[PDB]
C-alpha cells in the first residue's frame, strides 16, 4: 500500500500562529527553582 | 557547620540558606552589631565652637 507524506498531509482538512513569548529581550530573563544540592 | 554540605546541614535540621554570623546564648540567636567609632592612631583637627579653643588636634 502506497502512502506518500505529500498525500498524508492532504488527508487532513486544515491543521497546518505566533511565538512571541520566546522573544529575546535584554531587560527580561528566566526563573529558578528549588533543587536539592547547590552552593 | 563549617564547610558542611547542604545534605548534612539538613540532617542537622539546620538550614543551608541560613547565613550564620550569630551566636547562640542560652538558646537565643544573638548578633553582634558592628559598632562605629572614630579611627584610632589618626590625627584629626576639629574646630569646637563654644569653647576657648580655636582648633583641636585630636588623636
Amino acid at each position: 500500500v502506497l502512502l506518500d507524506p505529500a498525500d498524508e498531509k492532504l488527508l487532513e482538512e486544515e491543521i497546518q500562529r505566533s511565538q512571541q513569548h520566546a522573544k529575546v529581550v535584554p531587560w527580561m530573563r528566566k526563573t529558578e527553582y528549588i533543587s536539592t544540592e547547590f552552593n | 557547620l563549617n564547610g558542611l554540605t547542604d545534605r548534612d546541614l539538613c540532617e542537622l535540621n539546620e538550614c543551608p540558606l541560613d547565613p550564620g554570623g550569630y551566636f547562640i546564648i542560652n538558646g537565643s540567636e544573638k548578633v553582634l552589631i558592628a559598632q562605629e567609632k572614630m579611627a584610632t592612631n589618626t590625627v584629626y583637627v576639629f574646630a569646637k565652637k563654644d569653647s576657648k579653643y580655636a582648633y583641636t588636634g585630636e588623636c
